[PDB]
């Protein structure tokens, strides 16, 4: 290897992954607004938050996809965008040893039909995505809180919820109970300005408008 | 077509002693639900092509032992599985009908994530 | 209009005649690595870090010096350009004293940042280094002039702006020292601004004097109070204290600098 | 390990397996806690020549992910050549 | 555009309808949680507190957000009917520990410079 | 017949704390992520990070 | 120890020998576990038939790694997606019968025996190479060259102040955890810090199956129903 | 490659059935479970008695912190500040002013001992390896305050644990 | 080399002296205030100064790799002898 | 173009009622939006590309034990990032926050001429290079 430090890239798998791109694009052109392959040979199709079940069910039952292995569903809060939240699923194919990723946009008041019908593995995945992020999922068995304090208010994983929090706990002898109080830190998280001031890698340079 | 497979491996998946005929009738049904779908649909132009090729392929070779690798689909006890839900799959998009153009284009700056 | 058409890595952009290559790529935004040219300051083309090779021509031009010629495609991310930028980079760094943990510019040093983006990952030096004797030019500004890269930014700031007919580059060769020869004081009302223009730790702020580091000072935006100019400044706040005051950019009111009093 | 031979037979017979030669805990076989100084090698790019960072510039070689369709007859293609049946362990068929 | 999507209510009325049934359901257990929680609080106190935080959000005029609130209330009551919530979880609303805070400008001034 | 548990007795910042740390500072998070198998977590995080940088580790 | 760009430090002189001394007697120890904890009549019944998941049910519950392997599913991240140097070592995945508590129990101990060969193959394959990538922009420079070369000092300074900047994008990469499928879906904002690093927790998805996993079993079985799985309360919470 | 772990056909002869019938009736696999327990009883226990003996460690151990100093005697801590930027718990805290001579030594170096995780990162961060982690791990306490360290307590640790870490780093810097 | 305080209150090398009016001294009652007996400020006083006959010397703090980075110091400015900021010790010029 | 029960409500977004922020830290807290000011110690510019949204600083009392800068302001450390200002002000309305926007200053174009450093009578001539 003349370049034993950089990761050697693979193009043959990049081709069929690109080929499977327009494939799923042509099968369901109602929802797939954008299909994108990564330089890490990862496939990412971009769909609409109304036809998630069709596109998810099709990928699950297709004899040419069989992506029955639901890895995880998550959100990436991007407050800049009009649809700040972004529900993202990861699927794996046992027969095709490949992973594809579906990405949708969503706002705070736009429900998503629950993906329990297509991948009922996720029953607990909504229970945290509505917990940490707050995105409600439409027509769901039980959208309950299983990842925060009982009676906690807000959605901590958002970018408006501070890392410090809003509630601090202390045992008081007046009430014989661990009672809540507003947060108050002995020391504060020193915000660090790590981002470099000069231009990084020129590849991902957003053109000015 | 030889000794019946008492243990297919994967638990729960039964071993039907009539794998061939089940495969054909199933493929007729999946070809049936592919009948009403219009010609321009990408579902048809792609999935009937594999179906009749596989339907023609299962019909030609009548022995299970070799047919496992002719269709390559593992064992015969599960090739009817993604096929039967392919029959289901065609039924689901008898409703969604997604060959129409995009429902609406995404917001102008929704994608493209350097920020 | 007179706007001449000149390409930038193929991308066509209209530019004003006389606009330099660095300013030509400014509109789209490239900021070719620079160490001697400053916007509000004259140009010298000394550091040679802005060198970018120009297309279909076997010569590397300075982005700050050669303005334009009709349809000259700037190859910003060229391999030859990266070679030229890398070549001068290990050059000026060769004799730089290993002072980063001890230099106040640590964390906001241009030399540090360039070496990470447009830099190598190793050294090939196997000889000695030069050391320059410090020349105290005030209890308001430091002198670690052994860290000076001879970008001559300071000597211009003396000649222009402040108007003092003062410190220049004495000596030559590897011993080219940027100083005052005789120990002449630097009193000008804009003397404190000589601190930000210096890209290295050669001239740092004596009052600050290693009180904190850039990657921890929560910066706030406030206005100079002492004078009625109402200069825009950035206040450094750490652990509930104020350590140093940095001028902002506002064009008419303060350009890029302030008075010594408010610094 | 230090027990007498007779009791060693007792635990050997009660276990049926050679516990003496493969006794659990450590003994005088471990490497000495004092060790010779090491002389670790150099890296795959510790060359003083023809070694510009651009030739190994693996950080910036990453391109923004490729686009193959955007809103703004060909045969059906499978995303990847499907896996092949694994073979029984030649060392041992079943437990 | 401004033509937003409805979660479950297309207008204030159906959202108001949902507000009624959760709020009406909230005191079917209020005189019983205290009994099961071994609490020292009179039933009236629970009733008015359920009241006062209803006015705490009795200001919005969009059907979706108020709908999210009633299901959030629908996400709250069963957490304490079935003893899932503990004493300190519902005692949190019953603000006793927290230090009394000033309200007027002068009292704000006297305590500290925290505008 | 029905068995749904209630967790969060060890719910922690993890991802929330990660964003305010750098990648190297994020490495200890995975070491403490699960409390049983430590090394294999750093296997995933390092593999993911080196994947993003398109840098392959030395064979040794 | 495992850091981006290779392992942080090198093995001490003699660590390889210590592995062999332990590994030589290890199968002897796991046999001691094997005899009394496997064919024990009351261990067997308390682990056979006590909770089982069929193929498609386990597959659709997000079960992965061993949890599918004990239920008969043929799949393993080690071989199907040979991350790292895994494509140069021979081992056998322990696929099993019906898939009850006992079935995965035999699968797990067999994994240890196979893990012993992966150790042994790797123990006599250690090549004379390096521990870190030779890219100082992502790997801290060697301490000896740190106090001698400026490029090392600057790179060490910036890497230890803000660190390397990762090019933007997202990536979900999973490896075979010794409990299940462990993946991190981190998204890079083109900065020196991550943006969101959701984890695929093997404990999480495998705790998701408990409801169907315990259809019709006694209360005293629930602890064993957990036992056939691996639910570390530190890991389930993402 | 794969290997079945459970599938097995029991032999169905009279001897085989008698074998299995005897196994259930005259408990033999049960007694085997008892059989190798006695082998464990009649074995040396691995019980290290404490503080008399000590489980082995390595010259790389990370424990109680201790700020060292030069052989002439001067503090190694340069206030280079890097240890903070890497400290993933933000336990340490460094603030320095120019000394009487001018050589900057931190006026406050307070490792919040109940904050750090003993990374080794702070050691790997220091360009003059001023802050190290001493081999001591037996420094428990009864008041939460004594855990909260300061500059003086760090220096005392460096002067107390001085020979060991000087030896440990001397025998471990080559790996580093 | 530690001097005393009005309340005894041994003042550290940094100069921290708790004034007699600070309520933050009960922490020290029934206890002891830890100060370092050695003072980094005056440990450089007795360290000998060495005359090296060259324009620029490189200091390493001794110990080869174990020390401080090889920062150079210029032995030309007569005034006060050049001090390596990393090491703290100082090199002298033999006046040629 | 969307048949998911298209109903029209004006209601400039006010998710604040459900965002969970306590009633104290919503109205009194002021919100400030502008682009970074590059530290003049550094000629880099990459900071001045985005819009970040901080809050107003609160009191920082010294911790009597060991001089920590104790803070009870949970929101003192929260800096967002926005591509432009319209989305930035938009985030100020959905989470209804008293905002204070400021338009970003852009480099005025300087006229550059290395030949001007050697003039016939122009003052741009410089006595040193
Ligand atoms: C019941 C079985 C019979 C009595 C015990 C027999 C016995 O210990 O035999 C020695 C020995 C003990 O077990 P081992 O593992 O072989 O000992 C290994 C080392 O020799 C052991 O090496 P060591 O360094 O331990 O040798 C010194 C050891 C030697 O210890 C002995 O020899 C044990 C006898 C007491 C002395 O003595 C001590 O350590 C001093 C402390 C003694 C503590 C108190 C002992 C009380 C014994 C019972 C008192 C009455 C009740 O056993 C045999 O030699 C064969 C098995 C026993 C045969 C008994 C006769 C038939
Ligand atoms: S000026 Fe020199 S010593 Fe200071 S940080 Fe920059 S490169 Fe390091
Ligand atoms: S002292 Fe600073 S500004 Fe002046 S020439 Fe040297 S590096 Fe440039
Ligand atoms: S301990 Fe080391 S890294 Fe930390 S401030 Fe002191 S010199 Fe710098
Ligand atoms: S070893 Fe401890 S004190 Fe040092 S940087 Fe790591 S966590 Fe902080
Ligand atoms: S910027 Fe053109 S050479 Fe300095
Ligand atoms: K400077
Ligand atoms: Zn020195």
């Amino acid at each position: 290897d003349t370049r034993p430090t950089i990761r050697p890239r693979n193009d043959v798998v990049h081709k069929q992954l690109s080929a499977f791109g327009q494939y799923v694009a042509e099968i369901l052109p109602k929802y797939v607004q954008q299909v994108q392959v990564s330089c890490f040979n990862e496939l990412e199709i971009f769909i609409h938050p109304d036809g998630v079940i069709p596109v998810l069910t099709f990928l699950r039952d297709h004899t040419n996809a069989q992506f029955k292995s639901l890895a995880d569903l998550t959100a990436v809060d991007v407050p800049t965008r009009q649809n700040r939240f972004e529900i993202v699923y990861n699927l794996l194919s046992l027969r095709f040893n490949s992973q594809i990723r579906v990405k949708t946009y969503t706002d705070e008041l736009t429900p998503i039909e629950s993906s329990v019908t297509v991948y009922k593995a996720a029953n607990w995945y909504e229970r945290e995505i509505w917990d940490m992020f707050g995105v409600f999922f439409a027509n769901h068995p039980d959208l309950r809180r299983i990842l925060t304090g009982y009676g906690f208010e807000g959605h901590p994983f958002r970018k408006d919820f501070p890392l410090s929090g809003y509630v601090e706990l202390r045992y008081d002898d007046e009430v014989k109970r661990v009672v809540a109080e507003p947060v108050e830190l002995a020391q504060e998280f020193r915000k660090f300005d790590l981002n470099s001031p000069w231009e990084a890698f020129p590849a991902y340079r957003q053109p000015p408008e | 077509a030889g000794l019946l497979k008492k243990t297919t491996g994967l638990v729960g998946l039964a071993v039907c002693e009539t794998p061939h005929e089940r495969l054909k009738i199933l493929y007729t049904k999946i070809l049936d639900v592919l009948g009403q779908i219009p010609k321009n649909a990408a579902y048809r132009k792609y999935t009937e092509q594999i179906t009749n090729e596989k339907l023609g392929m299962v019909k030609a070779e009548p022995d299970v032992k070799k047919l496992e690798e002719q269709l390559q689909g593992g064992q015969i006890e599960e090739v009817i599985l993604q096929a039967e839900n392919e029959l289901s799959l065609a039924r689901k998009m008898l409703r969604w009908k997604p060959w129409e153009p995009l429902v609406e284009e995404p917001p102008a700056n929704q994608w493209k994530w350097p920020i | 209009s007179n706007l001449i058409e000149v390409f930038v890595d193929g991308q066509s952009v209209m530019v004003e005649p006389g606009t330099t290559v660095l300013q030509a790529c400014e509109k789209v935004g490239m900021q070719i690595p620079r160490f001697c040219y400053h916007e509000r300051l004259s140009v010298a083309g000394n550091c040679r870090m802005c060198l970018v090779e120009i297309e279909k021509a076997p010569k590397v031009v300075a982005a700050c010096a050669m303005p334009v010629m009709k349809g000259w495609n700037i190859l910003t991310n060229s391999e030859k350009s990266k070679k030229a930028r890398e070549g001068v980079m290990e050059f000026l760094l060769a004799n730089h004293p290993l002072d980063c943990p001890i230099c106040d510019q640590g964390g906001e040093c241009d030399l540090q940042d360039q070496s990470m983006m447009f830099g190598s990952d190793r050294s090939r030096f196997l000889e000695g280094k030069r050391a320059v004797e410090d020349k105290n030019i005030g209890p308001l500004v430091k002198t670690i002039m052994t860290r000076c890269i001879q970008c001559t930014r300071c000597i211009r700031f003396a000649s222009e702006i402040a108007g003092v007919d003062d410190l220049g580059t004495t000596g030559r060769g590897n011993d080219m020292q940027v100083g005052t020869y005789i120990e002449k004081m630097f009193m000008s009302e804009l003397s404190g601004n000589i601190i930000d223009i210096c890209p290295v730790g050669a001239l740092t702020s004596k009052p600050y004097a290693f009180t904190a580091r850039p990657w921890e000072t929560r910066k706030t935006e406030s206005i100079d109070v002492m004078d009625a100019v109402g200069s825009n400044i950035v206040v450094s706040t750490r652990t509930g204290e104020v350590m140093r005051i940095l001028p902002r950019m506002h064009e008419d009111i303060n350009e890029e600098w302030i008075s010594d009093k408010t610094r | 390990a230090s027990a007498t031979r007779v009791i060693q037979l007792l635990r050997n017979w009660a276990s049926g397996r050679d516990l003496q030669a493969k006794l659990q805990l450590r003994y005088q076989e471990i490497s000495k806690r004092t060790q010779p100084p090491p002389k670790l090698p150099v890296g795959p790019s510790h060359k003083l020549s023809n070694n510009y960072y651009c030739t190994r510039d693996g950080r910036r070689e990453a391109m923004p992910p490729s686009i193959v369709m955007s809103s703004q007859e060909k045969k059906a293609v499978t995303p990847a050549p499907p896996i092949k049946r694994w073979e029984l362990s030649k060392d041992q068929p079943y437990l | 555009g401004t033509s937003v999507k409805p979660i479950f209510s297309r207008d204030m009325n159906e959202a108001k309808r949902r507000v009624r049934e959760l709020y009406r359901a909230w005191y079917r257990e209020v005189p019983n949680t205290v009994h099961l929680f071994q609490l020292d609080i009179s039933v009236k106190q629970g009733r008015d507190k359920v009241r006062e935080m209803f006015m705490k959000n009795a200001h919005v005029t969009d059907p979706r957000v108020v709908d999210l609130l009633v299901i959030k209330g629908k996400m709250e009551l069963e957490e304490t009917i079935n003893v899932w919530k503990q004493r300190t979880h519902i005692m949190r609303f019953f603000h006793e520990t927290e230090a009394p805070r000033p309200t007027d400008f002068l009292s704000k001034f006297y305590v500290g410079h925290d505008p | 017949r029905k068995c749904d548990p209630h967790i969060g007795l060890l719910h922690r910042g993890t991802e929330k704390l990660i964003e305010y740390k750098t990648y190297l500072q994020a490495l200890p998070y995975f070491d403490r992520l699960d409390y049983v198998s430590m090394m294999c977590n750093e296997q995933a995080y390092s593999l993911a990070v080196e994947k993003l940088l398109n840098i392959q580790p030395p064979p040794r | 120890y495992i850091r981006p760009g290779g392992v942080h430090q090198d093995l001490p002189l003699g660590l390889l020998d210590d592995i062999y001394e332990f590994s030589k007697n290890f199968s002897f120890r796991i046999d001691e576990l094997e005899e009394m904890l496997t064919n024990n009549r009351i261990w067997r019944n308390r682990t056979v038939d006590i909770g089982v998941v069929t193929a498609e049910d386990a597959l659709n519950y997000g079960f992965s790694g061993v949890m599918l392997r004990g239920s008969g599913i043929q799949w393993d991240l080690r071989k199907t997606q040979p991350y790292d140097v895994y494509d140069q070592v021979e081992f056998d995945v322990p696929i099993g019968s019906r898939g009850d508590c006992y079935d995965r129990y035999l699968c797990r101990v067999e994994e240890m025996r196979q893990s012993l060969r992966i150790i042994s193959q790797c123990l006599n394959k250690m090549p004379p190479g390096e521990i870190k990538v030779d890219d100082a922009k992502v790997s801290p420079p060697k301490r000896a060259e740190m106090k001698t070369s400026m490029e090392s000092l600057i790179h060490h300074f910036k890497l230890y102040t803000e660190g390397y900047q990762v090019p933007p994008g997202a990536t979900y990469t999973a490896i075979e955890a010794p409990k299940g499928e462990f993946g991190v879906y981190l998204v890079s904002d083109g900065s020196s810090r991550p943006y969101r690093c959701k984890i695929k927790a093997p404990g999480f998805a495998h705790l998701a199956g408990l409801d169907k996993m315990s259809k019709g079993h006694m209360l005293a079985d629930v602890v064993a129903i957990i036992g056939t799985q691996d639910i570390v309360f530190g890991e389930v919470d993402r | 490659t794969y290997k079945f772990v459970n599938m097995r056909e029991p032999s169905m002869d009279m001897k085989s059935v008698t074998d299995r019938a005897a196994q259930t009736l005259l408990w033999t696999e049960l007694v085997r479970g008892l059989g190798m327990t006695l082998s464990y009883l009649f074995r040396e226990p691995a019980t290290i008695n404490y503080p008399f003996e000590k489980g082995p460690l390595s010259p790389r151990f990370r424990g109680e912190h201790a700020l060292r100093r030069y052989p002439s005697g001067e503090e190694r801590c340069i206030a280079c500040k890097l240890c903070e930027a890497v400290c993933p718990a933000q336990a340490i805290t460094i603030e320095a002013e120019p000394r009487a001579d001018g050589s900057r030594r931190t006026t406050r170096y307070d490792i919040d001992m109940t904050k750090c995780i003993y990374c080794g990162f702070c050691q790997e961060a220091c360009p003059v390896d001023a802050i190290v982690e001493g081999p001591n791990f037996e420094f428990s306490t009864e008041t939460h305050e004594e855990l909260l360290y300061n500059k003086e307590k760090l220096l005392n640790n460096g002067d107390k644990w001085e020979a060991e870490i000087a030896a440990n780093i001397q025998a471990d810097y080559l790996y580093r | 080399g530690v001097r005393t305080s009005p309340t005894g209150e041994k003042v550290t090398h940094t100069g921290q002296a708790y004034d007699d009016g600070d309520y933050r001294r009960v922490r020290f009652s029934d206890r002891q205030k830890e100060v370092n007996e050695n003072f980094a400020i005056d440990l450089i006083a007795e360290q000998p100064v060495s005359e090296v006959g060259s324009r620029v010397i490189s200091c390493d703090g001794g110990g080869g790799a174990l020390g401080h980075p090889r920062v150079y110091i210029n032995l030309d400015k007569e005034t006060k002898t050049g001090t390596c900021g990393y090491c703290g010790l100082q090199f002298r010029q033999p006046h040629h | 173009t969307q048949d998911t029960q298209l109903i029209a409500v004006d209601e400039k977004l006010d998710i604040t009622t459900l965002t969970g922020v306590p009633e104290e830290h919503i109205k009194t807290r002021k919100v400030r939006i502008f682009v970074p000011a590059r530290n003049n110690m550094q000629s880099g510019v990459n900071n001045t590309k985005k819009w970040k949204m901080e809050f107003d600083t609160r009191e920082r009392w010294e911790n009597p034990l060991m001089g920590w800068s104790s803070t009870a302001d949970p929101l003192s450390n929260l800096v967002l990032t926005f591509s432009t200002k319209e989305d930035a002000v938009a985030f100020a309305e959905k989470n209804g926050w008293s905002f204070d926007v400021e338009e970003r200053k852009v480099p005025k174009p300087k006229s550059k001429s290395y030949g001007a450093n050697f003039s016939w009578n122009k003052r741009t001539r410089v006595s040193t290079k």
